[PDB]
């Protein structure tokens, strides 16, 4: 079997080839206590990462070890995919070829560290390094499409018209949900809530999973909101206490197409869409109208795919059709790709072998690895 | 505050 | 066998590690005559301390040498531990480690103050000294929650999750049994009973352990009270005389809740304990509600804990439910919360090595104790 | 004649337009009595405020009605206004517009109470609220720089350039003067200091602004601090005892740039400013390096300045000149600053009519005040 | 104690 | 990053 791991900004995964669920879910996060240790009863363990720190956040510094879909700090890194390996997928990474994904149009210094990290510190049999967004193509059972691929660090527009896609053509914005995150709680402290350290950020996460969403006519829904009523959700606080939102329900999800409210000149998600296309070739065009697919835990929100297909629409001439295809398991696309690839045989070729490595250095990666 | 803080 | 002795400022514990019940239990005071000795000298000695002074306390003026958890007089307290090894636990001290119990937010004078001498007094081969709320919750078992302990002199709480405390968070409240007896003693005048001395007071604090209670409502009481006699105790003089009290029982551990009648700006110990659990941050919220630990002599009055529960779901979200812990034998929790740590294996490399402070000097204290 | 009313947290300044300093100069605290009258001669009031509740403070209750720069008791809010423009101004309000300030980042509510408060109950021509950091550039006379207001409740960094304002890259700290007396007040008690009620915060108040001070290396201090008494200073209290302090001197001003001793998870004031102009572009920041404004009663502390510098200058690329403006009276630069822009012919077409309030309501100032 | 309080 | 972003 090959393992198959999926770092994210803020959520990672990983299982085995050909299984249709990824076998371990837990958010990538590592937290250091700022308090003393008091008793010694318990070990009270120098770092704790994944779901064990979430159970205990309140008394620990959460940390992204990856910003933007880059890694920022090595040293924790190699902590998150040590408890993968051992504490959670309970496998010897020597005996299994492993593959990751990453971004496109990331640093050289990003991939290559991490060959070097899984040829030297886990000595795994094999390797591969795989774009996020076109494995989410190949989720989905087509090979000519555009990939809507937004995580939590980087919205990155892909058009893939054959088994490659397309570098020239590929759009990344670093616009995505913890950006939204971010917008939410400085909008959120009208109406007297104040959320600042890292622990209620996950509070802060949780309820734009929950209750934000997408209106299909801003400018509607906001003069809707004036009358009050009719829209307002009370959420609980894990502390106890209840709260009331109201426009920033929609407003919140809202700024992927005005991001003028967050302060950055780039334009909205739909917009950076029809420049990706624009890029390509006219022939090419009419085949990826209609085939547009959503990807990435920010595209969740309901009602997405209606408002994005209508600002497309008065982008777009209106001659081509535009379809956008939302699976319900988009969650996972790149996952769910990533073991339908592990699983085909024609595969076994394009692996890195550890002597190969070892002759090339962490070089090779540029050169065969895409 | 009503969430978070005394204010 | 180490030897664990409790400081407290009513009442002092010691013993022996590894054990149930505290060995030997006597007051915590030192008093001389005030007269003199007309017979000859069969045995008059200078001072009398411990329950040699609880017998002649008529004659006696009796001073405590802890008060508010501060030691004001540092000869007669090397009166009592001498007396403690020599008179009541008959052990030599030179041979066994010795345990201490300091309340938090105390001057750094009054520790360094303590070691200094016992390890030039007593000698003893090692030390270590301890949070008396710490302790508290080692009793219990558990891991995680606030405890109350209020003792004689000082009444603080201190919040731990899972094995950590947090420094800022601790509330220090100078309110405890000895300010209740003060407060005794001010009302009691209204029946016509009059106590002056300080050997009196001893009086006051028998009664308060025998007819004093809390009472669910104080509204409704004092009304109830008024109107009729049912709530009467009679409570014997040691001279023979039989006095009567009424309203007065519950008004005394009302103080607790409403220092107003005393005067102090400070609130009362149900609000305390909201302020520290506020200062906590939100995701730790949910488990101290339901693990509050209750501990010290002065929580013994029946219905306290039906009591403080109930103000404590006003302020607090109606959602969460609220469990106050009240052991039967929380008198003795922390000298019993520190037998056990005396009997851990991993609390034998903390120990204070005589080596270390004669290194180092009194200054070692605050570096290798919290 | 505009009114130029700054109420702060715990501090308000009342003047005229045009003049160079504020007319009126009390504290903004509102007390009341905990004790009941005897003298029926005197004639008790009912709640006093400013001045006369401090020189009565030792009987009072003092209570904030501003916490954090948010109005947390309207009731009260309107009693301080009552007695500025009835005893220290001794003006009505009805024939002059009147300015008022406030921290970024605020509740909603907060500013739309205050304009309906003011057009009811004291029916003014006209009002303009604006950000108190704003205002603290005007007095300084530039157009372009960084502003840091520390007042006593809010911690808020502005950044402008050309006059133009950047709402995204706005950070507001909840840790002020205040919070530093709940801290100098904790670490008192090493030296066997206790001061625990209201009435005794400001006493604390009164130490740290004559005492405390800002050490250039705080881990060379210490040592230093520890091994000699030369920083020692003794004060005296207003009942004639007097109180000597060591290291505590540096220590309470050191938590500015170390919060996590109060177990705040923010960054520092160094390190916020960092931040908030990092979230700036490139193009300014040349600029807003060379224009780095300090303001409020937080940055009197001698020697902040020299820190400040020294702690930007590691974290800023050694290329860049960091220049610190420290106007000698920049403790008034915010009413000082609203002087000239109620003296401004530019600025009589904002103000806020009547009329406009009349046909509207409160939600006017969200559309027509930043 | 020495300033506040008694002890 | 290093030229740009926190990243
Ligand atoms: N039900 C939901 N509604 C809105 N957003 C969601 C929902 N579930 C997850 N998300 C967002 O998706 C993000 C993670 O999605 P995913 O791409 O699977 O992980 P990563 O971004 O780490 O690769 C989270 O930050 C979260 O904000
Ligand atoms: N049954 C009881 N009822 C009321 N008060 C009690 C009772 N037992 C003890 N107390 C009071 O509680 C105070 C503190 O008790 P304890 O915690 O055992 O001593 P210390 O404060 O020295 O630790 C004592 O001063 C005592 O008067
Ligand atoms: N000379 C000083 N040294 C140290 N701190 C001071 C000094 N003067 C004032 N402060 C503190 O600065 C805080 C804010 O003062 P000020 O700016 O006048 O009020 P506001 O924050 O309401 O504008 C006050 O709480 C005060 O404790
Ligand atoms: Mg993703
Ligand atoms: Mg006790
Ligand atoms: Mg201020």
């Amino acid at each position: 079997a090959a393992l198959v791991v999926d770092n994210g900004s803020g959520m990672c995964k990983a299982g085995f080839a050909g299984d249709d669920a990824p076998r371990a879910v837990f958010p990538s996060i590592v937290g250091r206590p700022r308090h003393q240790g008091v008793m010694v009863g318990m070990g009270q363990k120098d770092s704790y990462v994944g779901d064990e720190a979430q159970s205990k956040r309140g008394i620990l510094t959460l940390k992204y070890p990856i910003e933007h879909g880059i890694v920022t700090n090595w040293d924790d890194m190699e902590k998150i995919w040590h408890h993968t390996f051992y504490n959670e997928l309970r496998v010897a990474p020597e005996e299994h070829p492993v593959l990751l994904t990453e971004a496109p149009l990331n640093p050289k210094a990003n991939r290559e560290k991490m060959t070097q990290i899984m040829f030297e510190t886990f000595n795994t049999p094999a390797m591969y390094v795989a774009i996020q967004a076109v494995l989410s193509l190949y989720a989905s059972g087509r090979t000519t499409g555009i990939v809507m691929d937004s995580g939590d660090g980087v919205t990155h527009t892909v058009p893939i018209y054959e088994g490659y896609a397309l570098p020239h053509a590929i759009l990344r914005l670093d616009l995505a949900g913890r950006d939204l995150t971010d917008y939410l709680m400085k909008i959120l402290t009208e109406r007297g809530y104040s959320f600042t350290t890292t622990a209620e950020r996950e509070i802060v996460r949780d309820i734009k999973e929950k209750l934000c969403y997408v209106a299909l006519d801003f400018e509607q829904e906001m003069a809707t909101a004036a009358s009050s009523s009719s829209l307002e959700k009370s959420y609980e606080l894990p502390d106890g206490q209840v709260i009331t939102i109201g426009n920033e329900r929609f407003r919140c999800p809202e700024a992927l197409f005005q991001p003028s409210f967050l302060g950055m000149e780039s334009a909205g998600i739909h917009e950076t869409t029809f420049n990706s296309i624009m890029k390509c070739d006219v022939d090419i065009r009419k085949d990826l109208y209609a085939n547009t697919v959503l990807s990435g835990g920010t595209t969740m929100y309901p009602g997405i795919a209606d408002r994005m297909q209508k600002e497309i629409t008065a982008l777009a001439p209106s001659t081509m059709k535009i379809k956008i295809i939302a699976p319900p398991e988009r969650k996972y696309s790149v996952w769910i790709g990533g073991s339908i690839l592990a699983s085909l045989s024609t595969f076994q070729q394009m692996w890195i072998s550890k002597q190969e490595y070892d002759e090339s250095g962490p070089s090779i990666v540029h050169r065969k690895c895409f | 505050w009503x969430a978070x803080c005394p204010a």
